[PDB]
């Protein structure tokens, strides 16, 4: 009994108070650390770097000016949000930029890290290996591997509508043709 | 190695977002909810808390609960987080038997009460069957013979019943017969190392296949237990009703046993310490649904007033329904089995009133059944959600309904016949019909009742298929039914319980003549 | 790091000394070092403790806890500040009794809990049976029961118990011993064994009011009349109407919370009967009647500077304390109640307090304690009586009576008149000062004609199911209504308090009104009905 008070202890009792906004800036700064550092320096060497706002991501210099239509989008789940509650956006163009909105709770929850390592990835694959196809045969191979497996769940995890219903397998020319459906998944 | 600080096998993130366990093969393991790949797979998306051992505070672990290492007697819908697993034991009397210190042996009907300012105290109601099963028994007074100064003997069967939701296993409930206000004639002794067996929910004790435990010893203990003066006979022929109420001292908790997976009964654990807590975090919802008969769940809702307490998940008023009973939204209509929300009636305690006053405001609405999902919860409210349809009596058991109701559910004539009708009508209609009038129209308007007695319509039976017949030569002559004119109407009128007569009038009027009676069928002679 | 925590109670050292506070964070609480500008606008409450006590208040639960919430549920809010003693107090209320001889006068009783003065750490009531006649022939007690000088009477009563402290009690429910006049002990209530396995939380009955109350009497064989009660007994209560409960402190165990699993059990080892010494000798008592005029016991913990560990206490100011403890907030800044401001408030000390204070009240140069009232500190076993100013009080601290211009005003709105009675609608507590009514007619000339004219005959007064008072007149009438002589004579209609109230007939054994101090309260011509 002794023993257990000394665990929860720690937890609960925050010994001093970081500050109302430092908070902010630490949270951030943790969540990229854990994305491997040698994509952060592919970013870069691309152009646009990743700048953080904190205030309602609708309003921004940078953003307000363009893509006032592309007002939807869709998360992770596939659901559709509108983009001022969404609380990260990101831009594919000739300044390649990525803004994330300031928040104190990433470290705590998962759900709103989940979207920001989905949106650099997308980031990733996008604009930084279509300079060189890196998405190919090997990426390939593995997905010929899903469609054709035991009741493999799995599709419904990666595959969109589009896809759970092309009825062969996959072939070099459908990610030539169509090359947005393979770079989300 | 991730936090964890409930230590309650679920990590923290886990218990706040959303989790659910789904069985891989044959492994099971648990895993954030997924919105595409668990909702086509049919799997509830669980919330809890992450400093509760069990968010509802019953004792089992928020962990085992979804998981299955339980007693596997828990029934189905409280395996879920948020609904308290707890027993509830109310008892039902079949049959009396009476003499004198000529014996009425009357067949009962019991039900388990709920009365208005209501407490967390079990109780039931017994009534009497008032239909005369022998003819010449007129007064009891004298059937019996009991003078003034005479004592009249008291015998029942008993049997128990599990409404909650969770066993019970060593210890069976003291409980105290009382009638009327105050004067307890008797209390049931808690016989001793003899409930060995297990209660399980939804089970009756002894089970439907065994004699009902008989309430007089046959012992020593009393050479007539229940005795009872001549003046309480006299009050029991006013009221015909009585009341049983029992304590909640049950007995220990069955835990589950990690090392080996055996459920072991701890004798240092009691279900007497947890039950306050539980009544005291949870909100109570009572519903008439399934049966007409009350079922009790409990869900935790959050108490502004208390840190560690705001810590559970948020629970909305549509998202209770949803998870303790079994609504459902086949096109996001709130209805069970059919049945849409829409048809019942909400009635609330002054205390729990105020509160939802306030929370209709803040929406800007007025009719609570559109913006119904975006109330919340606080502790200590009490909600009571009752078939608009029918009509209540003041211990808010079904006792009645409009007549317009009664006869549509009786405008199916499969089959008729000058010996009776049977009919197919649903089950729960038959629990506020009291019985049948017949009678006979002469052509040229006269009247004649055949069972014209105030106690004596209990004529009407049920088939083994379901279809209810009703016997003329019961309380006739056991003769077939005659008829003076096949142009002669032949009347029948149903009475349900609210409407009845329980004694003879101020003059002792036997005839049926002052009771209000509903017409309920009116053919030709030549077409029966 | 090893941040110091001798107490060995989870919080710091330094955080307990400064100032603390818990914060749910959206699903995760967090305890966190007050800071003045962020906190404040949040409604949080600034806690202080003592980093050498593993509970403060010295109750069984730690100081960690309390703020926590680990702890049964059912310690009531006002408990959960770390400087408030959680404890139980157990009392008893006696519903109604019933006579015979070993024709039966069964008669309906109201209780209070009392409390009297030199007044010490025992709980105590009181019980007042109603002395209007029910039965219109049933003069003289004497004879409606056949008591000879040689005969005996037999008691039969109907008893509740009441929770009024903080805490639940679990096992054992107490012993209580009734005692007529100042020390004729009638009986002293069993212990029933294994019998009171409920719970008594804060402010609730046993059983509950929607059960039968426990019978006094076993009705088993334990005694034939166990309340024998030779003649002259009967003379003292026909002379006074009045008996003391008195009950003692025997308490269960009690439930402590585990931290392994969560699981509130209730251990064998903890006594009330050990904890309470502490607390009694340790706590500053505050008696207040302000709920509803009835006697709410509260503890706080208060330094007592002879004692070493015990200036380790952060400071408690007076002021501060009745805001923790009863629910005194400041609107205006000005201490108040719903309204009531402190100045309705009478001050009381015992002479072991009443010294200690004047002191502190002296190198302050003041006169007025409801100025410096945020400057008065408190030490250890003071004794203070909160009651209210505007009534007057017997020697048992109980509510007698008031004075007459208040009784006027709480008059002053007249919501319906007619032949058959007054549909009032009072506050709740007046009505808990009035004995009874006196209604008189008044000729044209003059006379003065008071229909109830017996000392024994007042009650006449019902409520309506909708808290409207409904005063009968065909109650202690004829059953016929009220016959009025002159549509302008006046109607005139009295109230009477408990104080100014009559129980025995007189030495002549008079029954009409005329030694009662009596005020007028109504007075409405024919017409005016």
């Amino acid at each position: 009994q002794e023993e257990h008070l000394k665990e929860i202890m720690k937890h609960i009792v925050k010994i001093e108070v970081k500050g109302e906004e430092a908070v902010k800036k630490e949270a951030a700064e943790k969540l990229l650390e854990k994305v491997p550092s040698d994509v952060l320096e592919m970013y870069k060497a691309i152009g646009g770097k990743i700048y953080i706002v904190d205030g309602d991501i609708t309003k921004h210099i940078s953003l307000e000016a363009l893509s006032e239509d592309k007002k939807k989008i869709k998360d992770i789940y596939g659901k559709d949000a509108l983009l001022h509650e969404h609380y990260v956006y990101a831009k594919e163009g000739y300044e390649p930029v990525l803004v994330i909105q300031s928040s104190e709770d990433y470290v705590e929850n998962t759900e709103k890290a989940l979207n920001v390592y989905y949106e650099i990835g997308k980031i990733l694959s996008r604009d930084i290996l279509s300079k060189i196809n890196q998405p190919y045969q090997k990426f390939l191979d593995v997905l010929n591997t899903i469609k054709n497996a035991s009741d493999s769940d799995g599709q419904d995890l990666l595959f969109t509508n589009q896809l759970k219903e092309h009825p062969t397998d996959f072939s070099v020319e459908f990610l030539e043709q169509n090359s947005n459906e393979v770079q989300e998944v | 190695t991730v936090p964890d600080r409930d230590n309650d096998g679920i990590p923290d993130s886990l218990e706040v977002e959303g989790y659910t366990v789904d069985v891989k093969n044959k492994r099971t393991f648990l895993s954030p909810w997924i919105s595409n790949i668990h909702e086509k797979k049919g799997l509830t998306k669980y919330k809890s808390s992450p400093e509760k051992w069990s968010t509802a505070s019953d004792p089992y672990s928020d962990f085992e609960k979804v998981t299955g290492r339980i007693d596997k007697n828990v029934s189905p819908e409280a395996r879920h987080p948020l609904v308290a697993a707890y027993p509830i034991v109310h008892v039902d009397m079949e049959n009396i038997i009476l003499s004198k210190n000529r014996t009425i042996s009357k067949n009962t009907s019991t039900s388990r009460t709920h009365t208005s300012g209501f407490s967390n105290s079990n109780s039931s109601t017994v009534a009497i069957d008032h239909s005369l099963s022998l003819a010449g028994e007129r007064t009891w007074a004298e059937t019996m013979g009991l003078n003034t100064a005479d004592t009249a003997r008291l015998n029942a069967n008993i049997r128990y019943v599990n409404t909650g939701t969770a066993p019970i296993y060593n210890v069976l409930p003291t409980t105290s017969l009382v009638l009327g206000k105050n004067q307890t004639l008797a209390t049931i002794k808690a016989k001793e190392n003899q409930l060995s067996q297990i209660l399980a929910p939804n089970n009756y004790y002894p089970s439907k296949n065994l004699a009902p435990i008989a309430l007089n010893a046959q012992d020593d203990f009393s050479s007539t237990p229940i005795t009872m003066n001549y003046n309480q006979f006299l009050e029991l022929e006013k009221t015909k009703q009585l009341r049983l109420d029992t304590d909640q001292v049950y007995g220990n908790i069955a835990t589950y046993n990690f090392e080996n997976g055996r459920v072991r009964v701890d004798t240092g654990s009691n279900w007497s310490e947890v039950l306050p807590q539980i009544q005291e975090t949870t909100a109570r919802i009572i519903f008439n649904g399934k049966d007409l008969n009350l079922v009790e769940r409990r869900i935790a809702a959050v108490n502004p007033s208390d840190p560690l307490e705001t810590t559970k998940p948020d629970m909305t008023l549509k998202e209770a329904l949803k998870i303790a009973f079994g609504f459902n939204e086949p096109n996001g209509n709130l209805q069970y089995q059919g049945k849409d929300i829409t048809e019942f009636d909400f009635n609330f305690d002054q205390q729990t009133s105020q509160n939802i006053k306030n929370q209709l405001a803040e929406l800007n609405a007025t009719n609570i059944y559109t913006v119904l999902d975006k109330i919340k919860l606080n502790a200590k409210m009490n909600i009571l959600i009752r078939d608009k349809r029918f009509h209540y009596d003041r211990n808010n058991i079904a006792v009645g309904a409009d007549e317009s109701v009664v006869k549509e559910a009786h405008r199916e004539v499969i089959n008729s016949s000058t010996e009776g009708l049977l009919l197919n009508i649903d089950k729960d209609i038959r629990k506020i019909l009291s019985g049948y009038i017949v009678e006979i129209e002469d052509t040229e308007g006269l009247k004649e009742v055949i069972n014209d007695r105030y106690d004596m319509l209990n004529i009407s039976s049920l088939r083994q298929d379901g279809k209810t017949f009703i016997d003329f030569k019961k309380y006739n002559d056991k003769l077939p039914l005659y008829i003076s004119n096949p142009n002669y109407k032949v009347n029948v009128y149903a009475v349900t319980k609210e409407n009845t007569i329980i004694n003879p009038s101020e003059n002792g009027d036997t005839s049926t003549n002052g009771i209000k009676k509903i017409l309920i069928f009116s053919k030709k002679g030549y077409e029966i």
